[PDB]
RNA sequence: ACCGAACCGACUAAUGUUGAAAAAUUAGCGGAUGACUUGUGGCUGGGGGUGAAAGGCCAAUCAAACCGGGAGAUAGCUGGU
RNA sequence: AAAGCGGGUGAAAAGCCCGCUCGCCGGAAGACCAAGGGUUCCUGUCCAACGUUAAUCGGGGCAGGGUGAGUCGACCCCUAAGGCGAGGCCGAAAGGCGUAGUCGAUGGGAAACAGGUUAAUAUUCCUGUACUUGGUGUUACUGCGAAGGGGGGACGGAGAAGGCUAUGUUGGCCGGGCGACGGUUGUCCCGGUUUAAGCGUGUAGGCUGGUUUUCCAGGCAAAUCCGGAAAAUCAAGGCUGAGGCGUGAUGACGAGGCACUACGGUGCUGAAGCAACAAAUGCCCUGCUUCCAGGAAAAGCCUCUAAGCAUCAGGUAACAUCAAAUCGUACCCCAAACCGACACAGGUGGUCAGGUAGAGAAUACCAAGGCGCUUGAGAGAACUCGGGUGAAGGAACUAGGCAAAAUGGUGCCGUAACUUCGGGAGAAGGCACGCUGAUAUGUAGGUGAGGUCCCUCGCGGAUGGAGCUGAAAUCAGUCGAAGAUACCAGCUGGCUGCAACUGUUUAUUAAAAACACAGCACUGUGCAAACACGAAAGUGGACGUAUACGGUGUGACGCCUGCCCGG
């Protein structure tokens, strides 16, 4: 059992772009923006229990940091996860 | 021409890694020498 | 048999090679069969201690059978082998009981013998008997020096030790340097010459033969520099040194032993 | 073993020499189943290693590496004051 | 390696975009990776700086997007070289070695293919069809169990041939065309003719005799397993195995045709989808033959029992359900992104391997695909660089034929001194070579359908030659100055020094006559060996034992190796 402590901290955020619209509207698939110590049975259990919806599977892939110039400053954005989340054909968040 | 540096990270790791300084007696004092200087990256691990 | 090549190369114009028909071909026995790896010449701290080792084929060891000490069970020799550990051959045996085992090949044994060893053994080639029992004025091999030890002594291919004494407890052996020696007569001793005598009459043909054996080349002293060796130096062809081995020791005629320990066992030196 | 590409090497000539290159290009040249060549990894450490031996090679450095230290060595020598 | 022009955008175009030509590479200058790098990938916008010029462009600035795995790789199990090493042995201290262990791939270990899609990912997403391992729960039978025993995993070099496939060529079929300039309804021209893993069958080939009893000093104890011994009985039994065939597939894909377009590309439909021949360096093949230089280890896997449990657990077989987590996945990768300070004529491991000519992975021209090398325009002096040709002479040049020129292929004829009888030798030297026809409407040879016959019955054997492919030769004719027409591709001979030879060497002025060498001699060494590394313990020598090992000198082979012990 996966607490609720743990699925309501690892749920994130949602992520908004062309390719996630297209998954949405043609594979039934959500994007997430979620933490990265997070693995694909704590998305799937979170997604199930908070969205109400059912999940078929999960893929998860850790989007690397960018390196970054601000002022001659190098600095670098941190990385983060993203879950393609596949629902059941008749879920439609 | 073949030049005096042939990367290899496994090679750099396990010549000059953090661990093979600890492993060696003197490899904690140059870690003791780089934390008195001060350096911002003690071995080549980063 | 030593058959010599024709010369239509001139690597094979020299090349002497010794063809024994009676040898196994088939693979070796797994169960006895074992890893070595080869050392270069290098000792633990990683310096080269001997010099001129270094790559040659890739070998597998023999478990051989130097101590011979299932005795009372006669055994058929089954066949003979090439060990490449060795100048002599060996020989996979099968004992009565069911269990085999490689020992060296004594001269004149074939396949499908019968061999013993024990106190009881009869007085024939490969049976292993204490030199007590061993008859004086005759010739064995695989020559224990404790009792139990295992066999030390004429073991290469071709030799033999003559018993030529028994005094108490002990016996003198001529060996093959011509040397008597003092040992105890409870210790084991094989009958009958090493076999592949016809070894010494190889002639390798070329330094391919010698690198494939596994030895790299030799520098001469005279042809180093003064600081490498003790010979070096010279403009031309200069030698004016009294000859010496590398870390100054003189080489020609200079003896070497120093045991006071087997002082008292040493009846004889080789002369 | 022989002729000859890959691959390994480096015999001759010209170019280049503040170069395209802190050792190459072009045209020919030698080995090319062997004492061959190569990828990954390991081992041998400085009066030491390794050396089919040239004092060769050990990170563009070798009749004794590089780095820090004794150290502001010493300099009856040169320059400057 | 090479550019020209037309249009577009823009303040401005030799360089950016699009088009038509022209040229270069094509065993790479094409496509995919490992190593290494780190956002260089894609889109929008900008031209200060960077780009050896300009810049609307970029691998530059800024912002946004992008990397989807039970099956690929890591992680994980297992070991090599080697590392560390509880106790331990040793050492002024630090530390050196090392047993049990535990790490360490470059190696061994389970499983996924075809099509489609995005501006950027796909064996990861979608469609279709599969496969593997492990946990749980029912059903049936049942002696299960290891840290231990056995088998297996499990292994070299070279060579030769058979069977195949990838693949290519031609024919057939299907769709299209009737040609800017003579001819082109024909033996004419262009294109397409693709289909996987998995599942079923088990063929060419390879290996081995099976099966049942009884007994045993062996396998650290036991064993029904391995080994050994003695009987009986049968002769085909087992194991391995490319390819083919069927299915997967009434599916997908498909030249084209039809319609929009923000002219970049999308949406719809879709015929034929076979045969013969040639053929790998790939597969059978971790095979077979042979040679000496005698060719990893451990786990996964199969199997036997001990202690133990003993109608329990546990095991085998079926079905159902669940689970397979985590990390990499963009992009470059013979390079403008790695190593070279540079957008540097250098270096960098593996995988794929089309056509014609060719022995060929050489070479010439091409295909798929990619490029024209980030300064141009003129002019046509000396001189320098890279080339081409050259009257007469032909080394007269020069230190020296340095350089250049020349020889150059296949088949046959022929070939000396000397020799270690192998060589020298491709000695030297010479002749033929294109194309068309005939022998022969395409021959010898290769492959081999239909039909027929037989059977221990199918992926079977005999006959039989359709069809396809195809040298080499002889004769005749003919063209040119020349038929190995280009590219590619030995100069030859004679006397002689040295070193026998193949090799190695001064990375970066020395490749040699030096070094090595096989062979020879002397000498040390009896094993706890001499000797070497080490204050020592240890280790190499060597798991070797005087036919062995170390040191020293000479250097194949032939004939030899003389006198001196005063230093
Ligand atoms: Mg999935
Ligand atoms: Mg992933
Ligand atoms: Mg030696
Ligand atoms: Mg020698
Ligand atoms: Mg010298
Ligand atoms: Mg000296
Ligand atoms: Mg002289
Ligand atoms: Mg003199
Ligand atoms: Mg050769
Ligand atoms: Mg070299
Ligand atoms: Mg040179
Ligand atoms: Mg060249
Ligand atoms: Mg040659
Ligand atoms: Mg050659
Ligand atoms: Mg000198
Ligand atoms: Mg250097
Ligand atoms: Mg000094
Ligand atoms: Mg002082
Ligand atoms: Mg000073
Ligand atoms: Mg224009
Ligand atoms: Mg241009
Ligand atoms: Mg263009
Ligand atoms: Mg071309
Ligand atoms: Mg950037
Ligand atoms: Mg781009
Ligand atoms: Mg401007
Ligand atoms: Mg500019
Ligand atoms: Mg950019
Ligand atoms: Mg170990
Ligand atoms: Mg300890
Ligand atoms: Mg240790
Ligand atoms: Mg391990
Ligand atoms: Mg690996
Ligand atoms: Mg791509
Ligand atoms: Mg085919
Ligand atoms: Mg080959
Ligand atoms: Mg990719
Ligand atoms: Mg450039
Ligand atoms: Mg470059
Ligand atoms: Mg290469
Ligand atoms: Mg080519
Ligand atoms: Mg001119
Ligand atoms: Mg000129
Ligand atoms: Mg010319
Ligand atoms: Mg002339
Ligand atoms: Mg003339
Ligand atoms: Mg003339
Ligand atoms: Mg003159
Ligand atoms: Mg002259
Ligand atoms: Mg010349
Ligand atoms: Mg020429
Ligand atoms: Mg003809
Ligand atoms: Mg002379
Ligand atoms: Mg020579
Ligand atoms: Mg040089
Ligand atoms: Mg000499
Ligand atoms: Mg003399």
């Amino acid at each position: 059992m996966i607490r609720e402590e743990r699925l309501l901290k690892v749920l994130r955020a949602p992520h908004v772009s062309e390719k996630a619209s297209t998954a949405m509207e043609k594979s039934n698939t959500i994007v997430l923006k979620v933490a990265k110590d997070a693995t694909k049975a704590e998305i799937k259990a979170a997604v199930q229990k908070l969205f109400e919806v059912e999940v078929e599977v999960v893929n998860t892939l850790v989007v690397k940091g960018k390196v970054k110039r601000h002022g001659q400053r190098i600095g670098r954005r941190s990385d983060w996860k993203k879950a393609y989340v596949t629902l059941k054909e008749g879920q439609n968040l | 021409m073949k030049r005096t540096f042939q990367p290899s990270v496994l090679k750099r790791n396990r010549s000059h890694g953090f661990r093979a300084r600890m492993a060696t007696k003197n490899g904690r004092q140059v870690l003791a020498r780089r934390r008195a200087k001060g350096r911002a990256r003690l071995t080549v691990s980063k | 048999a030593v058959v010599k090549c024709k010369p239509t190369s001139p690597g094979r114009r020299h090349v002497v090679k010794v063809v024994n028909p009676e040898l196994h071909k088939g693979k070796p026995f797994a169960p006895l069969l074992e890893k070595n790896s080869k050392s270069g010449g290098r000792n633990n701290n990683g310096r080269i201690t001997t010099r001129h080792i270094g790559g040659g084929h890739k070998q597998a060891y023999r478990i051989v059978d130097f101590k011979r000490n299932k005795d009372g069970i006669p055994a058929v020799v089954e066949r003979l082998e090439y060990d490449p550990n060795r100048s002599a051959n060996i020989a996979l045996v099968l004992y009565k009981d069911g269990e085999r085992r490689y020992i060296l090949a004594p001269k004149g044994l074939k396949a499908g013998d019968q061999i013993q060893s024990g106190v009881d053994a009869a007085i024939k080639p490969g049976n292993t008997l204490p030199m007590r029992n061993i008859p004086v004025g005759s010739t064995v091999h695989n020559v224990e020096m404790k009792p139990g030890k295992g066999g030390q002594l004429a073991r290469s291919a071709g030799t033999y030790v003559q018993i030529v004494a028994r005094d108490g407890a002990y016996v003198t052996l001529r060996l093959r340097s011509g040397e008597m020696r003092k040992v105890e007569a409870d210790c084991r001793a094989t009958l009958g010459e090493v076999g592949n005598a016809e070894h010494m009459l190889r002639v390798l043909g070329k330094a391919g033969a010698a690198r494939w054996r596994g030895v790299r080349p030799t520098v001469r002293g005279t042809a180093m520099n003064p600081v490498d060796h003790p010979h070096g130096g010279g403009e031309g062809r200069n030698f004016g040194k009294h000859p010496v081995t590398p870390w100054g020791v003189q080489t020609k005629g200079k003896k070497t032993r120093s045991n006071k320990r087997t002082d008292k066992f040493i009846v004889r030196r080789r002369s």
